[PDB]
């Protein structure tokens, strides 16, 4: 997979640092970014983030490589993109979510594309779910330790609530549980009180709303 | 076929990459595009799509290319065009024929059918 | 800050405009206060404005005046009958005297009101001051208005004419619900 | 500089807008000064515009007027109730006469006033000359609207419709407190 | 925003335009309010401005007005006849007095008026105060473009002299048919 | 220029706002002439506006005015009380009747005045005309306004409340070590 | 847009105009509406910076006015003479009295007129309240002025000083064609 | 062109600025008119403007103007004092009451005035109709501002407190080199 | 337009200017109207400017005024004697009054004027209503005044002062030739 932010495209000088200064510009023989990486891996996936930010003249280099395939380097060599899917992310959104993107992904561009898949909302059981693999995913880390780990509904419940933000979705897992869950069972570990053959349940402490445990 | 993307020069900074840098620039000993492919196939198409994107003052080079027949790269090398078809494509007079005109008696609104 | 700014996204991004260019992008135009000659003229402006853009879609008129010259109100009634689209016009506050006129004036089918709304009719008002007979002349004149005003009501209204220049005598005031069974409008707009 | 300009950062920058431009765009409305046409209509063209930004969330009103047209004031009080999303009126300053009238009429359980605010209420009031005649038809009109007033006030103030007539013969003052009570509005905002 | 924005597309596009210069692009120009000086100034320099862009297509008069100085409204006059590219009257609400003279004064063939519309003519008005020497010096000039302007009436519109001075003794009033019968127009416009 | 420009470097630079811009960013908001309706309402606006930008900085508000509405003046009093930050108020020319009366509303300790300013107190001023009934509905309600006023001095003060009744019978004039020692402001400011 | 905006194509592109800038840079300057001080100063400044532009071309001034103020009228008069390239006038609508003046003053064979047109020419104005003395002194000053004109007058149309002298005693009105048999203009444009 | 504009060259410009926007960049503060209560506001958001950028630079206040209210003007005296930088206050045209009382407050050793100014010094003026015992505590109030404006001017000039009292009980006038010698200013300026 | 643009190419071209900064950029003034404060505190603004983009280069003035305010005069005056560059003063149109005597006070050797203008002298005008020893007060200033502009009339003119003091006992007019000969002016411009 080779990743790029568009975020980063946002001027327009930077056009050329995606492929390549003209000859006698500095920078030039340094190359570009997206086709030097399209000749080293030509079968990648290819995932450009908020491409509705991206300056209007990065929409003519995708369009030529949705057009036929390929992009010409600075050095005259021929990045081929026929083995490569594109994958592009929006927050534009049909109608609104056309506008946004159409803005610059204009009929001309949007007739270029084979599809748009559409992500849905979380729901309550599915920020449990999200919940239950984090949880899963240190239990393993745990049990390799020598240590196993029991988290209580109550605790589940918590984190997932916690966790999860209309507006950020399931992004703000990541801390939540390291930061609850994660980090004081490191302390505990390292420190040695508790140590391989040990058990750890937690419950939530109801006045609180901590993850408390011990052994 | 010889075919250039127009959309790739929209900056007067593009132009050295279709002739070559002067001596004594990062990017010398080059070469330059177009006219590397114009020597090693001289009998071919050449394309060039919307030529309403470049640059306007890309169309300079042309300018050089459809009188006489010869292009210089930055070696004193020179581009043959003799036989070389040239075509280029644009859509720039086509959203002055989409309207009406604005008022009780229509006109005609023809004539600028695009020498705009 | 009269009128306020609201920013939208297009092509490049970023457009600014007013309150009311904004609205007239949606295809909306307010017609409110005296209907007087050069706030006619921007009107009519407007709407042969709309029509170039797309010939197939309605035109929204908003309704909210106290009446108003008829000189200048005939010309916006012609617009309207000339133009292609529809023209439907919605009634908010009043709509009184040539304010009702043009209300009424709007495609069939697609005169609207709002519930709390009054409409209220009469005949022409005018005056001179001259010989005699510059009187007659000027008398005359009035007349024959009044007279075509009352045809082109009870055209668009389906009342006869005859009831139509009984009810003119006097102002005349009718509600909401009454302007529907009267024939000034075909409905009552309720909730979006 | 009557009217500051202020700055927000969004993506590329820039796009400086007046004081009050960047509140409509958190969705505020304020209403001052007297209840007017041309005022009325700007109010009006305020919230269709909010409406077609996001159906879905609320319209601040802020109310702090004296009074004035009832006309006026009725376009206000339709679009209110015709819109998609809720309004929410906030009552600082008065809200007298018309002023009140349009206060009570936001969603209900979202009318709210700050505490040292007033709001007094009264019926209408007009006047005519011309014949006896004239002066019948001039006089039944406005007494249809005193009545037609007073169902709205009942209907969303909760207060039955004899308790209200009553209550409207001479200016009445109700205190924020007294709002509260009566039933003009939800509650009294303290802090944030 | 008493005159509304525009967005027009075109080879670039964004191009943001007033209602009253973007029809101006469009070879209209229009005639309001009263005939005087500084308003009939700006129309020739529309006119003039027109016939440079583009000496082969026609130019669109939209005329509405009460009538005015006959100074001012000369030189409007003489503008059209001088420039090479026809000019074409329509005459909407009014066209009253030296407004009427303004529009018989278009290209034979291309003089257009709405169905509602009115055309009314009379001889000029004027006065004076002074001695005995002046009042005569000043009696004469006025008789004189009485006659002057009664000749380019029966020029424009076939009529005989004789026939034109009856008619403008005293304010006479035509409505559209008879204005086309009359000559001062070529023909009704109606739907599009 | 009646109000000059100025320039700030920040990342990009150059950013050149107006005279006031450049202060409303610097979190100060000056408050001057009578306090009636329009201006109070755009000292919301800018409080607001602040309040949202960061909830946690204090509000400079400088005042020097002569007098003005009550009603307009609460609705500045209720809005500096609502928000979250701290109003800093600082008295600079004068602060008489319902200036001072706003003077001392701000965050206790940080009620500030410049050495040369005067603070003025009174009692509230107002009238009617009408028949003997509505001149008694009317008295009361002044009266209750005034009783109220003296409570918020009262509070704000420090002063006790018969004290404060006695205080405000005839116009009071104090200096600025009057108002210190008297309650109404905590200091006076000196040299940077 | 009381004054509209118009597009013109150079070498770089947009390049928007007033209806009277774009004319400016065709060199030409419009004289309308009474002469007074202002108007008479800014006119100046126009001649100035076209003469500069390019000394060898013609200066169109286009002349439509009532009359006006001596003094301002003559320091355009003293520009005209001043500058190297030729001023041709061009009188449409009127020009009387110091218009008059000024139209006759352009380069001679350049001086046109449209042909229903009118000029008329008079002695100088004024008037004093005072002390005998002090009438004596502005009773000069006035005469001198006077005497100066006719001596322009004949200078610039070639008659004889005596023949200028009786004419100017009381108004005298001049058609198109006897402007030029006259000799205050050298002929009279038909069309293009 | 009310006011010109200027341009400059600094990092990669151009940059048009006011012809007085210009010079509040070169520290430079123009008080000009009569002292009122707008006009003082923007003169104090200037110099803390000035103060904010560099607090070590010299400010200059030209002042050229009748007097005004002392109650608004005093509150300018007031941010001059308490600002960290120095204003030298350079004199012109003439400094009368009000305007010679600041003039007089600039940073010792730095005031100056040009060789044809004059200053003009006196008493305060008031007035009140009302009770006998309102007009007692009126009249206390202006006598205590005479009595501080006579010890600042005694601060500020070097002279004795009784010579201030002598000398402004009725208007005095003082050309430049009187000002020097009384100690109204330091030193007059000549040639450059 | 009351004020046309121009524009002109340097190095990246452009510049659009109001015509009238495009000619303070050519180091060229203009005095017209009355001679206010306002008016002059402009004045005094723009030559301060040019004396500090080019200390070496002359300043036009160009002067067209019946008179005004001697004060406010009086600060433009010291502001030409003291600045750097000779300050040239052109006068088209009339110099009259404070307007002549500022005509009089350029470098020496470049006072041109035009050959159909005037020049107008005179002793100063005041008044004052009040007490005997109030109207003494004011008096002595008035007559103190006059003596100074009589001393600077001779300075720069050459006339001794008894003659200057004669010539202003009531108004004098004098022709160009007149104020060549006289010494106001050193000489007439007549053709480039």
């Amino acid at each position: 997979l080779l990743r790029f932010d568009m975020s980063e495209y946002m001027e327009r000088h930077t056009v050329s640092r995606l492929i390549g200064a003209p000859p006698g510009y500095v920078g030039f023989d340094q190359g570009g970014l997206l086709t030097d990486a399209v000749i080293k891996h030509p079968h990648a996936v290819l995932l450009l983030d908020e491409i509705e930010k991206a300056h209007p003249d990065v929409f003519n280099i995708l369009l030529q490589v949705m057009d036929n395939g390929t992009l010409t380097d600075n050095n005259g060599r021929k990045a081929d993109f026929r083995n490569v899917v594109l994958v592009m992310t929006t927050n534009a959104g049909s109608t609104d979510a056309m506008e946004e993107i159409k803005k610059i992904f204009t009929p001309e561009f949007r007739n270029r594309l084979d599809n748009i898949i559409w992500f849905d909302h979380l729901s309550t059981d599915v920020i449990h779910q999200v919940v239950d693999k984090f949880i899963v995913e240190l239990q393993v880390q745990l049990d390799q330790k020598g240590v196993s780990l029991e988290v209580s509904q109550e605790a589940r419940n918590w984190l997932a609530e916690k966790g999860y933000d209309r507006a950020m979705g399931a992004r703000p897992m990541a801390r939540v549980i390291q930061d609850n869950l994660k980090k004081p069972l490191a302390n505990e570990l390292l420190f040695g009180s508790l140590v391989d053959g040990g058990q750890v349940t937690v419950a939530l402490d109801k006045e609180k709303n901590e993850l408390t445990y011990g052994f | 076929l010889l075919r250039f993307d127009m959309s790739e020069y929209m900056e007067r900074h593009t132009v050295s990459r279709l002739i070559g840098a002067p001596p004594g620039y990062v990017g010398f000993d080059q070469g330059g595009l177009l006219t590397d492919a114009v020597i090693k196939h001289p009998h071919a198409v050449l394309l060039l799509d919307e030529i309403e994107k470049a640059h306007p003052d890309v169309f300079n080079i042309l300018l050089q290319v459809m009188d006489n027949g010869t292009l210089t790269d930055n070696n004193g090398r020179k581009a043959d065009f003799r036989n070389v078809v040239l075509v280029m494509t644009t859509n720039a007079g086509v959203r002055e024929t989409e309207r009406k005109s604005i008022g009780l008696i229509h006109q005609d609104n023809s004539t600028d059918a695009m020498e705009e | 800050a009269l009128v306020p700014m609201v920013i939208e996204q297009t092509s490049r991004g970023e457009r600014s405009f007013d309150i009311y260019s904004r609205l007239l992008k949606e295809r909306v135009i307010f017609l409110t206060g005296q209907v007087e000659d050069h706030m006619a003229n921007l009107i009519v402006a407007q709407m042969l404005f709309l029509e170039a853009e797309n010939p197939e879609k309605d035109i929204y008129l908003y309704i909210n005046s106290p009446g108003g010259v008829i000189t200048a109100g005939m010309s916006i009634y012609d617009t309207m009958q000339f133009i292609k689209p529809d023209v439907s016009t919605i009634c908010m506050g009043q709509a009184a005297s040539m304010g009702a006129f043009l209300l009424t004036a709007g495609a069939k089918g697609k005169r609207f009101c709002l519930p709390n709304s009054r409409v209220m009719i009469h005949q022409p008002l005018g005056g001179y001051q001259g010989q005699a007979t510059d009187i007659e002349i000027h008398a005359r004149e009035i007349l024959k208005v009044k007279g075509r005003m009352n045809e082109l009501m009870a055209l668009h209204t389906g009342q006869s004419l005859e009831q139509i220049e009984r009810d003119t005598e006097r102002d005349r005031f009718l509600s909401a619900p009454e302007a529907v069974e009267y024939g000034l409008v075909d409905s009552i707009l309720t909730h979006r």
